[PDB]
């Protein structure tokens, strides 16, 4: 036989251990929200044609007072936030900031570091195992939406067996042409373009026609619990400017296109539970990245 | 002198229509350009300055006995302060103003063959400044209209990309765009710096000077209109009003 | 003009005095009565003092410490410690202040006693924290003195 | 203001901001809630500008 | 040896010259600033028992009052955003809005023009150029993410090789099967399915087996300039409707399917540099176009 | 017969002939005066603890007080500055910054733009031509001293002439090993280490022995009139720093390691005088070009 | 195949660790800002008839008065300038000064600036590699120009590879006679004299015709940030009063000619980013350690 599986989920690698304590989880909501006044402060001030209140907004989150011959960079807390970053991607990151100063950073705002208050959607498509008998050619494409092709060189009909995992909600199929789908041990329904499945159903069939190729167009959701000031776009930006920036230029770990990507490849590893609540704290410490960035640029 | 000071679309093209041909062409035969001449400049060297002659130049020179000459002298004296050496045009042309040649069929010019690549390139356009380039592109404007080639003036600023951010903003038949137009058109004027009674090395610049120093007399003498002491003294005509437009605009 | 005059190459005298006077000013503050920094702390914490002088609890360091007992100090600026909300709990460990001048006074008493400060160090209003005007009483040591010891 | 960054002017036309901050004072006493903050207060204060 | 390229990096055609100074810049941003108000004054409106938020709201926008049995076009300043935004996408568009109009309009509302704030991230994925030995096919298809579909028919393998310029910062390949990538004069590394890549280290060798074809999504980040108030969400949508509004309709100009794929185009071009300035204020007044149009919206 | 030059001296290319003029070259003292201003504000800063010197230089300089969410670029005569600098090294960049802008910034300190009350000394070595007969190797590299090295492979001593210009005041040759040297229809006088000549006298001839190389290093000094403020260290950095920049990128023009060579190539053209005058405005333009990005990096 | 490399980029050695803190940059702002003021004050006391100046700007500096007997050390200011130089060098030095004394010494004034405020060009031509075919011999002499000579003895044209690396801006290529340089894997133009080159394009193919030798001379700029009170003069003075009072003889380390070349192989190697934080504090005492010690003679 042969097997396909999509290319993101391929070993991923284990994350830090690090700064999953309550105290650092208020470090980053802290951020996040501080973050949020130094984008809203600089608007302010250009409309008020004043800098006092970007001034003021820098001071609570560098701790310092702008001069106008020195460079801003958003000042010990900036570097603490860098740091969180490179310890939660990789667990051989060296982890330096003290405790002493993420405490001394989280009081600088009363926000509960509550990580279950709400929920997202992930679009990335889990495809762990694609079976395909002997003289059929099977390719897998894409992640947001995965493209299955499927030719049959054989004599007679083929069967090849989908395995979506056990962990996303509903998986969409749409094939180019109308095909049949079925579990395992069921009755082959008539042709139709559009299935809708739960991955937990089990196993599934499909038959592959002699005549043509064939193209399934993959689709799923995941709901991964996050904080209430969890932002997709802002997660997403973070997470593109963190990896040019060169924060996960660490050794012996698996680089991937998106967050959505990274949160799913790892909820499907064997601890992906334990694994998902410090991969959401890393979003959420993204997502101050890039807001903090954005204000500051350099 | 007069025609240099202009400092605004509307005076400019309003001094054109009052001034006639004349004005543009000059009498006296002067020398030939594009010829490489050594000249005397003691205040800086004791040796000969070499340098070029051009059509820039504030000083009258042979000019050739076509349209094409014509026009060269007619931008030259714009941008310039001194025309050419064109003799015996005729009175019929040489009484019509300077806006009617540009902007009428009328006079019975014929200008439609007139390329701009060349004339630019004559009335050397590397060596120019930003006002008087603006000049020349009203020109350039002003005739386009007139022999309707509109769509040949656009694609030639398109090919030049530095004339096509200075070209000036108006269109040939309605007054409305040159009252709007904020271009600063001006070549000599009251200097905020401080201009002295000194000699520069090449021509252009030393004419130029001679023009900046000239106009300086000539506003502090008897001759400049100051408008906050006598505006009552001007004639009803020629009186500023905002009514006031250009003819057949 | 005020703002853009070039100084002539023969200054008189009084400018340069003025000037010279002006710069030791702000370079060397001591000696005028004030800083840039201070320090406050708990009395259980056991700083070392310069004790040169004699003085009995000498408020008097040579430089700040950055660590104390191997322990970093905080350093706080004014701007932010004006905004600062929970002061009883960062006054309950030291922490230093800067970016401001501060004001001082100092009587040295020929006698012994405890010194002390005249007023309390900090006042809060609902626009932001402020330190109170700093005045010193500032008495000789004598060592086996059990009674001002214990005061 | 008597802070030395703060260099910008508070208008005293309109409704006083310190009006609005005693009627949101008294609105958290009633529901046992911390009192506005220095940093809220700022805020507050500084709505009415020139 | 055949040569393998975008479909959208072509032949970019040239921007708009005019309209980029700085007090054309605070006009985008007064009109932005302006449009947004609109569209929340517009919200507040709805919500309550009576119109002033909107008669005010409108009124400054398009200095004259809102009146029944008009269309409620948007005044002026509806005008010069419009032809303003014609100007910048395409060199042969006319310049007809005057500099005074323009000046007046942009002292309405007090904003800097700093079109340099903050930066902004684009998606599009800029392959340069795919040489392939002769007895190879490549086929690339996608913007934003690039498929690049590799056959080998010939005895042995080959070597493609992968340009993406000098200008995206990161570039992360995969794979459909792991399959060895690295750079000019190096060894080649184990079969794996992901690589990442920072393109300014040189053109890219990959190893082509003889047998199934090999497919390889690319997806590249790139940092731009822009203002802070830039919003990638509110321009995306505002190029779409002034492409269907006809904004973009002039002789002599590529046409684009995103924002993303207009900007990087004219970034790899010569003259990038002084090309994407002009594109992020046609970005920002887009911006404004959106909001402006979707609260006054017209036939 | 063979015949050798310098590299640096091939192909001048011409020089910009805007914003020569009276007004123009006041723009250029006074952008050099008070971008001067600008770097002393520093020190000014530094002293005085606070910013306010660095705020009243840059409004001067940029007549826009200096904000914190701003970089600061130094407003319209940062502009204006970059421009004029482009315009001047080539005939085929634009004229952009208009007349009437020059003269208002002209107008904010009193300067006189007299560029002929001082002068200078610049040390690069003109070699026209090196002209060798057959079976003799020369070989000229440097600029700034110029190191020829000359072989004979012939039977009997060569003749080699040189040709200096006319334009270097004094040049001094050591060679490597005692040489003779005299000058056309003159006799030879015993080998010496030294020779220091006056191009202007003639072409030079030298004798060279067969045997082991012959290398002559040749130092010149060329006296050109600067103005009062120019400085050499500044002017070589801002042409360091201004083609780093691009300000010289335009097609159709030469490049040269320094502002030493840049001069006295122009100076050596067909009519080098001409290009004089507009290439030392250049240096007092990128003087204060130096001063002003140093202050304002961007 | 011939590899040639230049003498200066070879094996750096690693550079101190220590004082390289906030508190630390701001004792060698302070210093030299101390130092200046002391240069300044002698110079006034000799043109004038009183030693008032030098009095007070050597009590601040050495926190003591001068003395007529007494022999003018410099303080403890002095003896902590001198040592933490030695420490910056090498890794190997002792730095055995009291973190203490240095923020004692650092409180005397307050600099309103940074290390990373402005920038200088450095002006080091780095030739990572030149590659040559088996018949061809390369030189490469120079580290202000880069003279490299390279001779063709073989059958037919030669490819030689140049290796500028990645971290200069412009390199500006001059030749004897002219010659041809194109990128990698790219069509040849036709001959010119001088090439300027952005390092980042790629290595550099030259071809080299058999015949008499082709000398190419290459000036390089490069642009490192550094505090705004730097100076490139004082900076070469003070590495060479260094290194002739012994401050760098220590055990495994390398030694430079200018502090040009120091920084530059320092930047040209693993991890280099780091290091030129370091030789910039370096390089800035170095200023301090000149001023001091020419108004300080021992």
């Amino acid at each position: 036989a042969n097997r396909a599986t999509s290319a993101f989920l391929d070993n991923p690698h284990p994350v830090g251990v690090n700064y999953v304590d309550e105290g650092s989880r208020q470090f980053v909501a802290v951020a996040e929200l501080l973050a949020s006044k130094l984008i809203d402060s600089s608007r302010e001030s250009d409309e008020s044609n004043s800098d006092v209140p970007f001034v003021q907004a820098y001071s609570k989150f560098a701790d310092d007072n702008p001069r106008h011959l020195r460079v801003k960079t958003g000042g010990k807390m900036a570097n603490a936030l860098t740091n969180v970053i490179r310890s939660y991607y990789s667990i051989n990151a060296p982890a330096i900031v003290p405790q002493v100063e993420i405490d001394r950073l989280a009081s600088k705002a009363t926000v509960s570091g509550d990580m279950y208050n709400s929920y997202a959607i992930f679009n990335s498509v889990p495809i762990v195992e694609v079976l395909s008998p002997a003289r059929t050619t099977v390719s897998i494409v894409g992640s947001d939406r995965a493209d299955v092709t499927m030719l049959n060189t054989g004599a007679g009909a083929a069967n090849i067996t989908f395995n979506f995992g056990q962990i996303a909600e509903t998986v969409i199929l749409k094939g180019s042409v109308p095909f049949q789908l079925a579990r395992l041990n069921q009755p082959m329904p008539a042709a139709r373009f559009t299935y809708k499945l739960r991955p937990l159903d089990g196993p599934f069939i499909v038959v592959l026609p002699v005549g043509n190729p064939l193209v399934i167009s993959a689709t799923a959701a995941t709901r991964i619990q996050v904080p209430l000031a969890f932002n997709k776009a802002l997660v997403e930006s973070g997470f593109q400017t963190a990896m040019n920036d060169g924060l996960f230029d660490i050794q012996n770990v698996n680089y991937y296109s998106s967050f959505d990507e990274f949160i799913i490849s790892q909820y499907h590893a064997q601890d992906g539970i334990n694994r998902v609540s410090t991969c959401v704290i890393l979003g959420l410490a993204l997502q101050a990245y890039d807001q903090m960035r954005r204000a500051l640029p350099v | 002198m007069d025609v240099l000071s202009k400092g605004s679309l509307k005076e400019l093209l309003a001094h054109l229509e009052k001034t006639p041909l004349e004005e543009a062409i000059s009498y006296r035969i002067g020398t030939v350009p594009y010829q490489n001449v050594l000249i005397s400049r003691n205040e800086y060297y004791n040796q000969l300055y070499p340098d070029t002659t051009s059509l820039i130049d504030g000083v009258s020179r042979e000019g050739q006995r076509n349209v094409n000459g014509l026009i060269m002298s007619i931008i030259s004296y714009v941008v310039s302060g001194s025309g050419h050496y064109i003799p015996n045009i005729g009175f019929m042309l040489l009484r019509r103003s300077i806006l009617d040649i540009l902007t009428k069929h009328d006079t019975g010019l014929v200008t439609n063959n007139l390329n701009y690549g060349i004339i630019a390139r004559n009335l050397t356009v590397s060596k120019m400044n930003c006002e008087q380039r603006k000049r020349m592109l009203i020109c350039f404007k002003l005739l386009a209209y007139k022999d309707g080639n509109q769509n040949d003036y656009e694609i030639y600023l398109n090919q030049n990309i530095p004339l096509k951010q200075i070209a000036p903003n108006f269109i040939p038949g309605d007054m409305r765009t040159v009252i709007h137009n904020q271009d600063q058109l001006a070549i000599v004027g009251i200097p905020a710096y401080r201009l002295t009674q000194s000699t520069e090395l090449s021509i252009r610049d030393d004419n130029a000077k001679s023009y900046k120093l000239g106009y300086v007399d000539w506003y502090n003498s008897n001759s400049f209109l100051r408008e906050r002491s006598e505006f009552n003294l001007i004639r009803l005509k020629d009186r500023d009003t905002k009514y006031g437009k250009l003819n057949g605009w | 003009k005020l703002v853009g005059h070039n100084y002539p190459v023969y200054v008189e005298p009084v400018v340069n005095i003025m000037n010279f006077i002006s710069a030791r000013f702000v370079a060397d503050s001591s000696y005028f009565g004030y800083t840039n920094e201070i320090m406050i702390m708990p009395n259980h914490i056991n700083v070392p003092v310069d004790d040169r002088f004699g003085f009995r609890d000498s408020p008097f360091c040579t430089s700040l410490p950055r660590t104390i007992m191997g322990n970093d100090v905080r350093r706080i600026s004014y701007n932010v410690f004006s905004m600062m909300e929970d002061i009883d709990d960062v006054i309950s460990e030291g922490f230093i202040l800067y970016d401001a001048y501060f004001n001082f006074s100092y009587d040295i008493m020929t006698t012994d006693g405890v010194t002390r400060l005249k007023e309390d160090i900090l006042i809060v209003t609902d626009t932001g924290n402020d330190i109170k005007p700093i005045h010193f009483y500032i008495y000789f040591e004598n060592r086996n003195d059990k009674k001002l010891r214990y005061e | 203001d008597t802070s030395f960054i703060d260099t910008r002017k508070y208008c005293t036309d309109g409704l006083s901001p310190r009006e609005i901050q005693k009627a949101l004072n008294r609105q958290r006493a009633y529901y046992d809630r911390p009192e506005l903050t220095i940093s809220e207060n700022k805020t507050l204060l500084s709505q009415s500008i020139i």
